[PDB]
Parts: C-alpha cells; structure tokens; sequence
C-alpha cells in the first residue's frame, strides 16, 4: 500500500511538456458579493 | 410595518460623510475601484 512512494520518486526524475494549464490549486477569493464573483468566473470560463 | 422612512436620513448622512472624507482625507486606503467594478455589473443585473 505504501510502495507507491518509491514509484513516484523514481518517475519524478523524468517529466513531460504540456500547454493550456488549468487553474492549479485554490486561489485567493475577492471577498465580495457572490453575484460579481460568479459573473467573473463565468465570463473567464467562457472567454478562456 | 416596513422600514422606508430613514432613506433620506441615510442618504444625507452618506453625503455628509463623503464630503467630509473628501475635504479631510484623500480616499487612499478606502477601496474605490472594487465598488465601481462590482456596480458596473450590479446596475445591469439587479434592475432587469
């Protein structure tokens, strides 16, 4: 069950290349009303 | 019963606060771009 760490550290030596990265981890919120946040999210998803 | 009598009082208090802030301070730390940005969509989202 814990032997996957050795495989992970062995495969981490060689990587690949890719484009169009996703939104990685959680970013920082604007701390505002939900309407403007959801509008910005939907417009960014539409145009990006 | 409803709260629709203090609208004028709130408006005049807000106007006095804004005018005294303009006379004494210069905004700076007060966020002025975020409110305009959110209102830009609020105006077309809440009234329709």
């Amino acid at each position: 069950l814990l032997d996957v760490e050795a495989t992970l550290v062995a495969l981490r030596q060689q990587h690949l290349d890719r484009q169009c990265y996703f939104g990685v981890y959680v970013a920082e919120g604007t701390e505002d009303t939900l309407d403007v946040q959801m509008g910005r999210f939907m417009e960014t998803w539409a145009d990006m | 019963i409803d709260i629709s009598s203090g609208q004028y009082q709130d408006r005049l208090i807000s106007l006095i606060a804004l005018e005294l802030e303009h006379r004494r301070q210069n905004v700076t730390s007060l966020p002025i771009a975020a409110v305009v940005s959110i209102h830009d969509s609020v105006m077309l989202q809440y009234e329709r």
